DNA sequence: TGCCTGGAGACTAGGGAGTAATCCCCTTGGCGGTTAAAACGC
DNA sequence: CGTTTTAACCGCCAAGGGGATTACTCCCTAGTCTCCAGGCA
């Protein structure tokens, strides 16, 4: 269209197919069916969500509005997946 | 020349992993916990730490749970995961 | 650093840093070298936004709840978002409220018959890319051909266009430029209108940018409007950047109005009377 | 004098002394408390650094990376069944293919 | 200043492999894991301690705690070393 | 006069206090946070015996037995979450039947 | 129902927490250019 | 696997806002002593 591009990506698009594939070929599967990519987005955005409330919360017990690296390390933590490396 | 469908994809899991690179990109991943953190509450700044920590949490997430799914749906008898392989890792995992 | 920045004091300090800075830089101005600039031309034009911008102005119910960067993409133009045209016009096409939402299109509706006429082409030069691809669509609409450029658009066809523009008998009276993507990159010297858009904190590019309009040989008398805002982020940023221009200084809409502003002699104003009719008729 | 010389040890003994005190963990802490936890410390620490080394060695490597780490604390089932569940930043997975998927 | 275990891995590295270096981030993932393994410990102490009603965490608490976490091996010879390291701190 | 009586809660905020200090959960405790972890678990066990009497009064008994609260606790999604690592005695969770194993 | 110890009230103070003053560094938003990565089709 | 597309990565521009600091204040809670009634046998 001349008058305008009209493009509405979503931002959870974002990780697009080729990604998925890559994460599903380090995990050691060989053949992935076509539905795989939306059941593994709701199931990285419910994760996320949860850490990233638990990282919310976190920061704001302590007033900053920053969110750091220490309070998402602690909101893993929390869920029994300690992560290193970062503090 | 073409190749018969598996040979390439071995070449990819072995090269996979091997390797240890990130396999989601930087920008999309730290936009996608901008928007998700929208919801919680507005105006919220990001240190560089936090996104690659998240990053590195969620791909270790996600390669356990395909692990867990490709040994599902070799139980089944099968070389092909399915929606219904993942609801039965996260249920028997108990992170439903 | 000290001293340097402390511009009694600004005279010994611009005296010893012109001592000692004389063999360093060369500088000549137009006005010496060829003295062939029909004017010192440089304009300022000011206009209002909608009231549908200015009551999010005055409220900042989803602002001061990117701040900057919002108002300045709100006061630029509206229908930045798909919810915009869904709510507005759910047809997404050329109609109405299009140069009205806005003054600077208010006034671009009212100024393009008067550069029609006269045949001067424009170059509009604008700090957003959104805004460009609304001003194709605006241009689009009133059929009138013109340039689009941009920053990595494509390597080779801005040698194309270039070589297009520069063309003695060019159909196309108008392009577009974007301010940080100039560069110096275009010798206009088959153009005399100018156009200043979004407000460009850095009043270097600014001053880059206008200058196009001065090329050596030009027979053409040049006009450059700067189209402000009133009563919010873009007046400013204006004043901000008058304030900025005052500090390198020490060391570095009627018809008749938007005519006089417009026309080089009374022939222009005896011309664009068709273009007064006209208005006043649709008025 | 340190009591770390003492003791026979390469880790604080005060440091960890302190961080037993200051951490509400009791109201009291004897002094064999903290000259015991650094010899865990340490030989936890000790094995894990030989194993990284093996594991570099191995890969003709003379800096430990994270890879390294990983590696020598999945190899060993001991430390695989201490650390399972903790992930490791750039440390990736240990390749494994499965026999149907050959 | 800010306190770290960076330079007690390095020397315990040194000490057990004289050639092979360490990057920054094995040190900091090398920190994360005492720094871990001693909350672990200081813990399981507290709270073996809480359950007999006492107050002073002492060798004894350690020990138990030590077995509690570490499996097999990994605590047999660990506590083995506890119990060196207690005998020669009684030495001097 | 006790100060359950004075925030208007039937918990003792005195024993609630006397844990926080003697727990060696921090060095020092404020005034208001014994009461509001009291009333919290107040809600809480209100709540618990509120679904626990319903689910009794649903199977026709005029007491709490572990299996009106075992009911109780699974029927409720958002206690199911909470105690979903926690076991309680007298077991079996839920009646139902599976459609595809007729 | 009877008994008592944990709970409560009054007084003292000091140290941890609240608040003001100070500043720079990390972040946010945007654009140029290149190109390896993403999309569509058989 | 190919061909077409395009958004991600490294590089630059600007700004301002919390996250750091230090200094002063202040009043909340830790005691210590004296009653006493809610909780236990």
């Amino acid at each position: 269209a001349k008058r305008h591009r009209k493009v509405l990506r979503d931002n959870i698009q974002g990780i697009t197919k080729p990604a998925i594939r890559r994460l599903a070929r380090r995990g050691g599967v060989k053949r992935i069916s076509g539905l795989i990519y939306e059941e593994t987005r709701g199931v990285l955005k419910v994760f996320l969500e949860n850490v990233i409330r638990d990282a919310v919360t976190y920061t704001e017990h302590a007033k900053r509005k920053t969110v750091t690296a220490m309070d998402v390390v602690y909101a893993l933590k929390r869920q029994g997946r300690t992560l290193y490396g970062f503090g | 020349h073409r190749y018969r469908p598996g040979t390439v994809a071995l070449r990819e899991i072995r090269r996979y992993q091997k390797s240890t690179e990130l396999l989601i990109r930087k920008l999309p991943f730290q936009r996608l916990v901008r928007e998700i953190a929208q919801d919680f509450k507005t105006d919220l700044r990001f240190q560089s730490s936090a996104v690659m920590a998240l990053q590195e949490a969620s791909e270790a997430y996600l390669v356990a749970l395909f692990e867990d799914t490709n040994l599902c749906a070799i139980h089944a008898k099968r070389v092909t995961i399915m929606p219904k392989d993942i609801q039965l890792a996260r249920r028997i995992r108990g992170e439903r | 650093e000290d001293w340097f920045n402390t511009p009694e004091e600004t005279l010994l300090i611009i005296r010893r840093l012109h001592k000692v800075l004389r063999p360093f830089l060369l500088r000549r101005l137009k006005k010496e070298v060829e003295k062939d600039l029909p004017d010192k031309v440089e304009k300022v034009i000011k206009c209002k936004l909608s009231g549908l911008q200015q009551q999010l102005y005055q409220q900042m119910l989803k602002h001061n709840a990117n701040k900057i960067m919002q108002l300045r993409k709100i006061c630029n133009h509206p229908f930045v978002f798909d919810e915009v045209e869904g709510v507005v016009n759910p047809s997404r096409g050329n109609s109405d409220l299009l140069f009205r939402v806005a003054g600077k299109f208010e006034l671009l509706d009212r100024v393009l018959p008067k550069f029609k006429a006269s045949g001067h082409r424009v170059l509009m030069f604008f700090q957003m890319t959104q805004v460009m691809d609304i001003m194709e669509d605006f241009l689009r609409m009133k059929d009138l051909k013109y340039m689009r450029l941009d920053g990595s658009t494509k390597t080779e066809e801005r040698t194309e266009m270039l070589n297009a523009f520069n063309a003695p008998d060019s159909d196309y009276f108008c392009f577009l430029l974007s301010t940080r993507a100039g560069g110096l990159g275009l010798n206009l010297q088959t153009a005399d209108t100018v156009i200043i858009f979004d407000t460009d904190w850095n009043p270097h590019q600014d001053l880059q940018a206008q200058d196009r309009a001065h090329r050596i040989g030009q027979k053409n008398e040049v006009r450059i409007l700067r189209l402000i805002t009133t009563d919010s982020v873009e007046e400013v940023i204006l004043e901000r950047a008058m304030q900025k221009l005052d500090i390198d200084g020490k060391v570095i809409l009627d018809d008749d109005e938007l005519n006089d502003t417009l026309a080089r002699s009374a022939d222009e104003k005896i011309l664009f009377d068709k273009i007064d009719k006209e208005r006043m008729n649709q008025e | 004098k340190t009591r770390s010389s003492r003791a026979g040890l390469q880790f604080p003994v005060g440091r960890v002394h302190r961080l037993l005190r200051k951490g509400n963990y009791a109201e009291r802490v004897g002094a064999g408390a903290p000259v015991y936890l650094a010899a865990v410390l340490e030989y936890l620490t000790a094995e894990i650094l030989e194993l990284a080394g093996n594991a570099a060695r191995d890969n003709k490597k003379t800096r430990i990376i994270p890879r390294h780490l990983q590696l020598a604390v999945r190899n060993d089932e001991e430390l695989n069944k201490l650390l399972g569940r903790v992930t490791i930043a750039q440390g990736g997975v240990l390749p494994n293919i499965q026999s149907v998927l050959l | 200043r800010k306190e770290s275990y960076a330079i007690y891995v390095y020397k315990v590295l040194k000490q057990v492999h004289p050639d092979t270096g360490i990057s920054s981030k094995a040190m900091s993932i090398m920190n994360s894991f005492v720094n871990d393994v001693f909350e672990r410990i200081a813990g399981e102490a507290s709270r073996l301690a809480h359950y007999n009603k006492r107050s002073t965490i002492t060798s004894r608490e350690i020990q138990t705690a030590v077995r509690l976490l570490l499996p097999g091996e990994l605590a047999k010879h660990a506590v083995s070393e506890g119990t060196k390291a207690v005998t020669k701190y009684t030495s001097a």
